[PDB]
């Protein structure tokens, strides 16, 4: 393979320090 | 957030052997939750601690875009290569300690435009080249401990260089 | 003759290890990664993410009969043919070229296969833009073109030709002009995925009556307007995720009909200027995991009923700036795998849910910035899991136990009305910031082997009196202190200046005495002010120039042998 990413995948800004792992911080 | 993707570059170009930069994620709006960042009530770095961790690699020109960025400390460190030109962008900037290190190089010209510094140490390091006369219009700076590097060139006497005395530049064969 | 060009494209790509088996061993069924049909021509070639390298092969297109080509994951590059559409066959149906490091732009004659049902050019390295003719592909089911090195363009209207896609992932192609009309006429979308780009316009009210829709994304563009979905046209109720994520001018309340998705999982819609209350409607969807809505305008107050039911799945709530008011949910821990509450920048005001303070599941807690007052459970700080308290500028009151959590690395709870005395052990806290409080009574005699990762300390505007710890000097990386506006009394430690990391010391306004200490000197110190006590003795030489002026100042009996307020020995 190449990247990740795939299909519909959630964005990734959040202010957790502790968060479900998946996405880029886009906005 | 700009300052987060400038600090995330800066841990990208160091290598650590302690991992002190573990909690560095850069999917966070705000770097103020980070560890060894400080910041203020409006969400702004102010400070950033990184003395005596074990650390290595170069520095980076992006460390420019922290505005409000007060102290800057890097010391004790094996950190090598050139001080970037940008540093002078920080006009907020306080104190800079960047001792005990592996630099080399030569003074910028642009840490000149800093009307707020206080504190300029730079002790066991391998600079080279002549001591820039911008330093001169720095009224505001107290210590300047410029000592143990391969400086040389004529050192100022004008200015806020009047009050220093002969141990601030120390060492310095070629001086 | 097929033996030959099948191994053709091994000797292409300089004979991979991985196709160590094409070797003249009878017929080439049996050969991996190699499927016949019943007259024995070669009808499916998969070779995903196998490790295979070089340009594109143009003797494929000597396969005949060819249905299935998968070269995905692989390190293929180079150009694809131009006349890829005139050889490569006439019987696939299932073309994957994705995830390569092919270059160039896309040829042409790709609509000269008119029987394709996949085709995913996406996370390639093409430039150029979308070519128009790639919409005569009308029995296509799913197109993936994203991640890719395109230019300014606007998808091209032939699109509207294609009315039984399942996927569109156009994630990131420098995409300019209107929101697709189009897109609400394909009545079988499972994924939509127009992604960050510059589209502009409004989101249209008939894009939600697709009733077949499970993950909407729409994170980084330029809309405008509100969301405008009208009565009597919602029908998506398998609907699982809204995304509509970062656009900076989005405005109008939020529509109520987000309050009857039976299957809602994901709802993200911050970065916008969102108005009016947020409705009432989604507090009993027993599906919801994530709500985040970091910065708006919203008013009014958070849902009464949010976690009531004991089987949900409520995990995430965030709000980090906005205009709500109210009190705090009663039942939000009720299923028991609650984990985060931010609510920063609000004014909220109440207390502290007794069901918060119980729920053994937290991770982390960021309310702050309220009106908060009342008193906070003894609870909070010994059932649940904390690793993150952010409690800042409310009228709290309460009285931390006397052992914190194993795992508690940051505290904030300047500017409160705490009472008790001062923790003897947290292992793990990496910040204790505490100012402005009632703290009362003796500092723990220890406080140097009960938090040895301690990093930053600020106990300022305190009631505390006593002695100064001896075991301070050996907290090994701690950078900055503050005791000051105390009643402190006795002698500063002699130890204090052996520390590694220390940076910042505040000692002033206190009722210390004694002689400084000289090896107070040895320190990369960048803050200092040990003024308005009770000293005797002489500055050590070294503290005395001009950097350290206001420092000093007010101590009667001082003297040095530059400085504002003190006399001369």
């Amino acid at each position: 393979p190449r990247g990740g990413g795939s299909a519909g995948a959630p964005n990734g800004c959040t202010n957790n320090p502790k968060h479900p792992p998946g996405g880029k911080c886009h906005g | 957030n700009t300052e987060g993707d400038a600090l995330y570059s800066l841990r990208q170009s160091l290598k650590d052997a302690n991992n002190v930069l573990q909690s560095w994620d850069p999917t966070l709006v705000n770097p103020c939750t980070w560890f060894h960042v400080t910041c203020n009530t409006d969400n702004s770095v102010i400070r950033v601690d990184l003395g005596n961790a074990q650390l290595s690699g170069a520095l980076v020109s992006q460390l420019g875009q922290l505005k409000n960025l007060q102290y800057l400390e890097l010391y004790s460190n094996n950190i090598s290569g050139t001080i970037p030109l940008e540093l002078g962008n920080l006009t907020n900037l306080v104190s800079l300690d960047l001792y005990l290190n592996k630099f080399t190089g030569g003074i910028p010209d642009t840490l000149g435009k800093l009307l707020k510094l206080r504190f300029l140490r730079l002790n066991n390091n391998s600079l080279s080249g002549q001591i820039p006369q911008s330093l001169t219009n720095i009224s505001t700076l107290q210590v300047l401990d410029l000592s143990n590097n391969n400086l040389s060139g004529a050192v100022p006497s004008t200015g806020s260089f009047s009050l220093f005395t002969p141990i601030s530049f120390g060492n310095n064969p070629n001086l | 003759d097929d033996r030959q060009l099948l191994i053709r494209i091994k000797r292409v790509w300089r004979d991979p290890p991985v196709l160590a088996a094409w070797n003249g061993s009878g017929d080439h069924c049996t050969w991996p990664y190699v499927t016949c049909d019943a007259s024995g021509r070669v009808t499916s070639l998969s070779l995903a993410n196998t490790g295979v390298a070089g340009p594109f092969p143009d003797a494929i297109g000597g396969l005949s009969g060819l249905t299935s080509l998968d070269l995905s994951g692989n390190y293929l590059d180079g150009e694809l043919p131009a006349d890829i559409g005139r050889a490569l066959g006439k019987n696939l149906t299932s073309l994957m070229l994705n995830g390569n490091y092919f270059n160039g732009t896309i040829p042409t004659s790709l609509s000269r296969l008119k029987n394709l049902q996949s085709l995913a050019l996406d996370n390639n390295f093409l430039a150029g833009t979308i070519p128009a003719e790639l919409g005569d592909l009308t029995g296509l089911q799913m197109l993936t073109l994203a991640n890719n090195s395109f230019s300014v363009g606007v998808l091209p209207a032939s699109f509207k030709n294609l009315t039984q896609l399942k996927t569109f992932w156009a994630a990131i192609c420098n995409l300019t002009g209107d929101f697709p009309s189009y897109v609400a006429e394909m009545r079988e979308l499972e994924v939509l995925d127009l992604s960050v780009n510059a589209l502009t316009g409004s989101i249209p009210p008939a894009i939600w009556n697709l009733a077949k829709l499970q993950t909407m994304a729409l994170f980084a563009n330029n809309f405008t307007g509100g969301v405008v979905v009208a009565d009597g046209a919602f029908s998506a109720v398998n609907l699982v995720m809204i995304d509509l994520s970062s656009n900076h001018r989005l405005s109008g309340p939020i529509p109520e009909a987000f309050g009857h998705l039976p299957n809602l999982e994901t709802l993200n819609l911050y970065f916008n200027n969102f108005s009016g209350e947020i409705p009432a409607s989604i507090g009993r969807l027993p599906s919801l995991v994530t709500l985040s809505l970091f910065r708006n305008r919203l008013t009014g107050r958070l849902p009464p009923d949010l976690g009531k039911n004991s089987s949900a799945g409520l995990m995430y709530i965030d709000v980090d700036d906005n205009e709500i008011s109210g009190a705090i949910p009663e039942g939000l821990c009720a299923n028991g795998k609650f984990q985060s509450l931010i609510a920063r920048n609000n004014r909220l005001n109440g207390s502290i849910p007794a069901g918060l303070a119980s729920c053994a599941t937290l991770n982390n807690l960021m309310l702050g910035n309220n009106q908060l007052s009342g008193e906070v459970p003894e609870a909070l700080w010994t059932v649940p899991q904390l690793e993150y308290v952010l409690l800042r500028n409310n009228r709290l009151s309460g009285s931390l136990p006397v052992k914190m959590f194993i795992n508690l690395s940051t505290l904030h709870i300047e500017n409160n009305q705490f009472g008790g005395n001062i923790p003897a052990a947290a292992v793990g806290l990496r910040e204790f910031i505490a100012g402005n409080n009632n703290f009362s009574g003796e500092m723990p005699a220890s406080l140097g082997k009960g938090m040895p990762l301690l990093q930053a300390m600020n106990l300022s505007g305190n009631q505390l009196f006593g002695g100064i710890p001896s075991s301070v000097a050996k907290l090994r990386l701690l950078t900055q202190l503050d005791l000051s506006r105390n009643q402190l009394a006795g002698e500063i430690p002699a130890e204090l200046g052996a520390m590694r990391v220390l940076s910042a010391l505040d000692l002033s306004s206190n009722k210390l005495s004694g002689y400084i200490p000289p090896p107070l000197a040895g320190l990369p110190l960048t803050f200092l002010n040990l003024s308005s006590n009770q000293l005797d003795g002489q500055v050590p030489a070294g503290l005395a120039t001009a950097a350290y002026d206001r420092s000093f100042l007010g101590n009667p009996g001082l003297c040095h042998a530059y400085l504002t307020g003190v006399r001369s020995c």
